[PDB]
């Protein structure tokens, strides 16, 4: 039966006391003002102490407690919950876990529920050990509660498997279980006979199956009943055939963090008083020589907290939140004035999550302490590249080594073959110059529809225009060649894959070493936002996501008007508005961009809004940027600064000076050879190659060709909420991802979305 | 002397033959001619105290 | 050493580089004595 | 009488974990307490203060004086920051049976004084990034104090008003010691030291350099920054909140000194002036020079003399 | 909100979010003034070939997050996945003739006995007032040495590094030991366990077995100051094997 302690008001009193005397000089544990004070996860001992040690103390578990040995204590932070605050009231509940008959004594396993606010916050595995010979065999038992157990169902045989075990009970019988993921709450009871052999194994608890909408749904019971048994036959299944819901991934090199010189106190008097641990073996000589000890013996659980203070201090930077599960194993016992060495070694990862194991010993070099620590990732944000930095076999070092790497590349590269006719690798490795695509064969024809099915809309002088790339191609053509001066991995239709390729790649290695966080948050620019998404939320597939990106690259080429060559009229500018003049800013790039738009009627706009007075762009007509890049040459060489005469001198005959600046620059920039070459000076930087003024309002007409292609790619079944829910931060919305009225509302306002306006008439299914 | 090193090597000559006596002429860079990168005040409030400890030093200011 | 160490990575490099500009010149004069 | 102040005090016995029995952790060296908690304030302020004492005797007993014969040949007398109270107290000094009395008092003073600033303003963990840093930069081990060698007192308050205007009210450093002309302390958290740290490493010329040959007016800098190994930032604004609690503490521990006792004039370490010449407590005025008013020494050690003897810690490491 | 519903509604939004991004300006002001502020991120990982999304980070935090970052004691890091792999992967890589003695190797074993340290531990291109901990009384007390060792020092030689300051000495100093080193040395041989055999005849084992001159004795002698034992051992047998490995 359960044991609950007393509700336990935590003060600002108890916690200055505990820190004190286990000498925990954390940060998080002052009081400082605003800011509220924290308290430790080994403080939980101090509130679980009075259920927990209650656990061994009835007539049916009969123990000599002289003769007690503390084996291991154990602290599990619930995923999600905060950790003690000053102002919490804690309710604690203790279950036993186990009490199990060895030869050489009996052992007792408690599990500690601290509760705040009806809320479970960490689980404390206490266990204990009574010396002696017990025959006890009736008042013996396993009442665990098994790990959660997830099974991926592939093949027709992994059905068949279920359906043979009499203990896979489901509600509906015909239920088709092909390409579904079950996972299994398992509890399982125990009573022993003997030693070896159990009298009676029970185990049961709920299957849930993981639905496409993401909450799961429990559809099936786990029965299984036995009698003189040797072992869990259930558990020993889910082990072999499914997997925990977490893989534990090791490093290639255990690192030593630091070694350390923690001291035991010269009394164990001042622990006794907070802990409520009155316990006479650590204080009174004579009791002390009763149980055979070598004199007054240091506190168990004054140990596991000193040393965890410096795991606190030296893996989670002086933060008591990162820390998310300390155990502490006791090998043998520690006398007051003495010197512990303790070593401290980060060995692995779970799913973001650090891995520390330690190991404490004394002067004569004798193992006393060993343990673990799962300890958080810092607060982490992604962030994804855009265009402009490829390079011949980028990431190629990474292919070879990553088993992930090797995944993404050769999956897409089978893809791009199989449907666009060409090997992405050959692209990325060689850099050709010349590239035939050949449509013989029925294979041929399948890819040869796959280029026609492709369109665009651009405005002709009228309206829109449904006209399609790769005019050349009809069901009459045999081969399409693409043409490059340098090569193909610079045009933009291959860049743009290969980047994406490469980022992606990179994560889902990380994602195999299990060095993400579930709370990142995640953003990418201008084409890193694809590739983010693919990364952090599978929202397509390799398959899907690298067609889009390829489309991109393609609607954009296309979308300017280039007649003459690879040659168009339109190009963009990264401008530095520090180098300009000390006072130039953000507020006067946007006034002298907007009137030399206004003013010459010739498209101009910024696209990029990267680092704040450092790193702008802007794109649009070419005539229009060779003026503004001699208008930025003009304020820099006379150096006549801009806060001075702004308002404070000329009121507004800045516009009809602008202006006099402008048509000296404006009327000699449009007399120039018609696709004009750009130079740079002293502000304004040309990026080499790009040609279309993408991000600007031009290329607002070819969406619903792009839109109704992402359609086709991204299903509604591939989005997880969840995992984008206040983590993704689009380029077009810079707030957090939320599905609520006043996000749908933002967007609407810079798009003019029909299809986003139609839910805001109705927002009204809330009732589904 | 131009340098603090400089002193050092006058004050041991000092020591060498103490019933000598030595005038030394101290000079900063803002002395017209062949000048150090000194300033005149900055070595002085460094080295008087070891100066002043040899009697037959007879020390002399220059420079503007 | 620190030319290297720093080159690898501008304040406190050009004084390190007008140092050894400037002992070129005294061992300039030494070789010339030689 | 420490182990008296224990039981006497409401809440010292926890402050207190390895006790204060001194006399075994001297007579046996194995009983000794960490060399960590040992340097913590409110165990460390009363047995340094012991220490200046001690040696005022083992100077007394060897000339066969009386304490009342030693103080007597004194002109005068002064303390840097908490050796002004051990000053005061051997100004009232005048024999063997009576000097235990003013023991009693130096001790009270320090003791409240650990404890209470200790409860004000007490040292926290620095994450191991910042410690590593300034560790291998050859700054001392991040603490509350910040000792400025070689910069003229106009030269550091520039460097600090850089530092402080990127910071909050309660975080603030400033100027605590005035030790020589050049050489400063900084007082403030160990966090906001570090950002000054950074600031200093700008300007500061890397020490095998020879700036021989370089216009003097365009010369980097050569100076020292680095830690003291202290547990409590003395003479600030931080520990403002203890000032208010120790006067309380000394008034229901029956201590206070009065100007016709003391019979050297005892020398303000903020002033340079007479501690006997005060309308108000002696003791009020002792608490706020070591507590929230900084230490201009050059103007306390303003007398004329022949002969000054360094009784303080340290030795050669010594204020004399 | 039902979940079903939940899932069409973010679905929709998703896609016109992609689809308008195309043709809509990149708010990556608001983007880097949401995680570095409303979220207080503190690491972030630009995922690329090169660190251009670092760059933009750490120049909009040297801009206005001075007052804030500091203001909450909030530690950032800087990563891009290029240049920064082995912190994200937590992957660190490990890291005969007669001649008078150097001033050179007797300076360092005058610094690296006073320090308690090992003859490799001490680096030469270092300032003694840099590798003492600035306790001051260890500063002088090696000043003190210095003075007596060699006699003339130059001016604030705490402030010159040791490979600097050890050509200063090497101009006027030449073989012979003088005061402190003796002293040391005195020391050693008493206080340790050559039980038997003195300085003398220490001395004749090197010149017979190794066969080197006075010069080369100080020096064998002086590596064995900096890598002093001082744990009692037993006979001659051993001695001569510390001896061996001095050499």
């Amino acid at each position: 039966d359960v044991i609950k302690g007393k509700d336990f008001e935590i003060t600002a009193k108890e916690v200055y006391d505990f820190t004190h005397a286990v000498g925990n000089n954390c940060e998080d544990f002052v009081s400082r003002p605003d800011r509220t004070m924290l308290a430790p996860m080994d403080f939980a001992i101090v509130v679980g102490w009075r259920a927990i040690i209650k656990a061994i103390f009835p007539n049916t578990v009969d123990g000599d407690l002289l003769k007690l040995v503390h084996l291991s204590n154990g602290y599990k932070m619930i995923p999600g919950a905060k950790p003690l605050q000053v102002g919490d009231v804690v309710s604690t509940t203790a279950v036993i876990e186990s009490v199990v008959n060895q030869p050489t004594g009996k052992i007792v396993d408690v599990v500690g529920t601290l509760s705040r606010n009806g809320k479970p916050v960490m689980e404390v595995t206490s266990s204990f050990f009574y010396r002696g010979n017990y025959t006890d065999f009736e008042n013996t038992f396993q009442k665990t509660v098994e790990p959660v157990y997830q099974m991926h169902i592939k093949t027709s045989k992994d059905i068949a498997v279920l359906r043979s075990k009499e203990w896979f009970q489901l509600d509906d019988e015909d239920f088709d279980l092909l390409n579904k993921t079950l996972t299994f709450e398992t509890e399982t009871e125990v009573t022993f006979k003997n030693a070896n052999i159990f009298s009676s194994v029970k185990c049961f608890g709920p299957i849930k199956v993981e639905l496409p909408t993401k909450e799961t749904v429990e559809i099936g019971i786990v029965d299984y009943e036995a009698g003189a048994s040797h072992g869990n036959p259930v558990v020993d299944f889910l082990k072999r055939n499914g997997s925990t819901l977490e893989q534990k991934v090791n490093l290639e090199n255990p690192i030593p963090i630091a070694v350390l010189d923690s001291y035991t106190p010269s009394t164990n008097e001042p622990y006794a008083r907070v802990s409520g641990d009155l316990n006479p073996i650590h204080v009174s000589r004579h009791f002390a020589s009763y149980a055979n000890l070598p004199g007054t013996i240091t506190h168990g659980m004054f140990s596991s907290a000193s040393v965890r203070a410096l795991i606190e201090n030296w893996a989670a930077d002086s933060v008591s939140s990162r820390v998310r599960g300390y155990t502490c194993q006791f090998v043998d016992m520690v006398l007051p004035n003495t010197a512990l060495k303790t070593s401290i070694q980060h060995v692995g990862m779970i799913n973001g999550r650090k891995l520390i194991k330690f190991e404490t010993r004394n002067e004569d070099d004798v193992v006393v302490l060993t343990g673990e620590a799962e300890i958080e990732q810092p607060v982490t944000t992604f962030v994804f590249t855009g265009q402009g930095s490829q390079e011949q076999g980028m990431g190629m070092d990474l292919y070879k080594t990553s088993k992930a790497a090797q995944d993404v590349w050769n999956r897409a590269d089978n893809h791009f073959k199989d449907t666009y006719g060409f090997s992405i690798l050959d692209i990325v490795i060689n850099n050709p110059v010349n590239l035939t695509i050949h449509f013989g064969g029925e294979k041929g024809k399948r890819i040869r529809e796959n280029y026609s099915a492709m369109i665009f809309e651009t405005i002709v002088d009228g309206k829109l225009k449904t006209e399609k790339i790769f005019k050349e191609i009809n069901e009459h053509s045999t081969s399409y060649t693409f043409r490059s001066e340098k090569g193909l991995l610079s045009a933009t239709q291959f860049t743009q894959p290969a980047l994406t390729l490469m980022e992606k790649a990179a994560f889902e290695d990380l994602k195999s070493k299990g060095l993400i966080p579930a709370d990142a948050t995640f953003a990418g620019h201008s084409l890193g936002e694809y590739a983010a998404l693919a990364s952090l939320a599978d929202v397509m597939s390799i398959e899907s996501l690298v067609e889009v990106v390829f489309y991109r690259g393609m609607t954009m080429q296309v979308a300017v008007p280039r007649d003459e060559l690879g040659r168009s009229n339109y190009g963009m500018i990264a401008i530095n508005p520090g180098r300009v003049a000390a006072s130039f800013s953000q507020e006067a790039l946007q006034y002298v961009v907007e009137r030399v738009g206004k003013r010459t009627g010739w498209l101009v706009e910024i696209v990029n809004y990267n680092v704040e007075n450092q790193q702008y762009v802007a794109a649009g007509d070419l005539r229009a940027l060779d003026t503004v890049t001699n208008v930025l040459n003009f304020i820099k060489l006379q150096k006549i600064d801009i806060i001075e005469l702004q308002k404070s001198l000329s009121l507004e005959e800045v516009e009809g000076h602008l202006f006099e600046i402008i048509d000296e620059a404006s009327k000699k920039s449009a007399v120039k050879p018609r696709p004009l070459k750009l130079e740079r000076g002293f502000a304004c930087i040309p990026l080499v190659g790009i040609s279309v003024p993408f991000h600007s309002t031009y290329l607002m007409n070819g969406v619903k060709p792009f839109k109704s292609f992402l359609k086709k790619n991204i299903i509604k079944e591939n989005v997880k909420v969840a995992r984008l829910a206040g983590k993704y931060i689009p380029n077009l919305t810079a707030k957090p991802f939320q599905v609520t009225k006043e996000y749908f509302q933002d967007v609407y306002d810079l798009t003019g979305s029909e299809p986003i306006k139609e839910i805001i008439d109705n927002w009204e299914k809330y009732e589904q | 002397p131009g340098s603090i090193d400089a002193i050092s090597q006058v004050i041991n000559i000092a020591k060498a033959h103490p019933n000598f006596p030595i005038a030394l002429q101290w000079t900063g860079g803002r002395g017209g001619g062949h000048h150090s990168f000194e300033d005149a005040h900055t070595p002085m409030l460094q080295m008087y105290s070891k100066i002043r400890r040899h009697p037959n030093i007879m020390l002399i200011f220059g420079s503007g | 050493k620190y030319i290297a160490k720093l080159e690898g990575a501008s304040g406190d490099l050009a004084l390190y580089k007008d140092s050894v500009r400037e002992n070129e010149i005294v061992l300039n004069n030494y070789n010339e004595r030689v | 009488t420490l182990s008296e102040l224990i039981r006497t005090t409401l809440d010292a016995e926890k402050v207190f974990t390895q006790g204060l029995n001194i006399l075994e952790w001297l007579e046996n060296p194995s009983n000794t307490p960490d060399k960590d908690y040992l340097l913590s304030i409110p165990i460390s302020c009363p047995l340094i203060g012991v220490i200046q004492l001690a040696h005022y005797v083992v100077t007394a007993k060897l000339l066969g004086f009386t304490p009342g014969e030693l103080r007597s040949y004194l002109k005068g007398a002064t303390g840097h920051s908490q050796g002004l109270v051990t000053a005061v107290a051997i100004a009232e000094t005048d024999s063997w049976e009576s000097f235990f009395v003013s023991v009693r008092k130096a001790i009270t003073v320090l003791f409240f004084i650990g404890v209470r600033c200790y409860e004000a303003y007490p040292n926290t963990s620095l994450p191991p990034s910042i410690l590593e840093d300034s560790l291998e930069n050859n700054e001392g081990v991040p603490s509350p104090m910040l000792s400025i060698s070689n910069l003229t007192q106009e030269q550091v308050q520039d460097y600090v008003n850089k530092t402080n205007s990127h910071l909050p009210a309660g975080k603030q450093v400033e100027i605590s010691l005035v030790n020589g002309a050049k050489n400063l302390v900084v007082s403030g958290p160990p966090q906001s030291l570090y950002g000054l740290n950074l600031t200093l490493r700008k300007a500061k010329a890397p020490s095998g350099l020879d700036q021989s040959r370089i216009p003097f007016s365009e010369r980097k800098l050569k100076f020292s920054n680095r830690f003291l190994p202290v547990a409590s930032p003395f003479h600030s604004h931080l520990l403002v909140p203890a000032s208010d609690l120790i006067n309380k503490d000394l008034v229901k521990n029956n201590v206070s000194f009065n100007a016709k006792d003391i019979q050297i004039p005892v020398y303000d370490t903020f002033d340079g002036s007479d501690l006997r010449v005060l309308s108000g407590s002696i003791s009020e005025r002792i608490v706020d020079c070591i507590i929230r008013l900084p230490v201009k020494w050059e103007t306390t050690t303003q007398f004329k003399a022949t002969h000054i003897l360094d009784f303080g810690p340290g030795g050669a490491s010594g204020l004399g | 909100m039902k979940p079903e519903v939940e899932q069409e509604l973010a679905h929709i939004l998703l896609t016109e979010l992609l689809a308008y991004q195309f043709a809509s300006p990149v708010r990556w002001i608001e983007t880097q003034d949401v995680f570095l502020k409303d979220f207080n991120t503190e690491r972030v990982v630009e995922i690329g070939p090169s660190p251009t999304l670092a760059g933009m980070a750490q120049r909009t935090l040297k801009n206005k997050y001075e007052s804030y970052d500091a203001a909450l004691s909030l530690h950032r890091e800087i990563l891009c996945y290029s240049k920064d792999a082995k912190e994200i992967y937590y992957t660190p890589d490990p890291s005969i003739a007669d001649e008078p003695v150097k001033a050179s190797l007797l300076l360092h074993v005058l610094v690296a006995h006073k320090l308690k340290k090992s003859l490799d531990s001490i680096p030469m291109s270092k300032t003694i007032k840099d590798l003492v901990g600035g306790k001051s009384t260890v500063q002088n007390e090696i000043l003190g040495d210095l003075g007596k060792e060699f006699g003339t020092t130059p001016e604030k030689p705490e402030e010159t590094p040791l490979e600097e300051l050890a050509e200063t000495f090497q101009d006027t100093f030449s073989g012979a030991l003088g005061k402190q080193s003796s002293s040391l040395l005195s020391r050693l041989i008493s206080s340790k366990m050559p039980g038997g055999f003195t300085i003398t005849v220490a001395r004749k084992y090197l010149q017979t077995r190794w066969g080197l001159p006075s010069g080369r004795q100080d020096g064998v002698l002086l590596v064995a100051l900096s890598n002093e034992p001082a744990a009692r051992l037993g006979s001659e047998a051993d001695a001569k094997a510390f001896l061996d490995s001095m050499a």
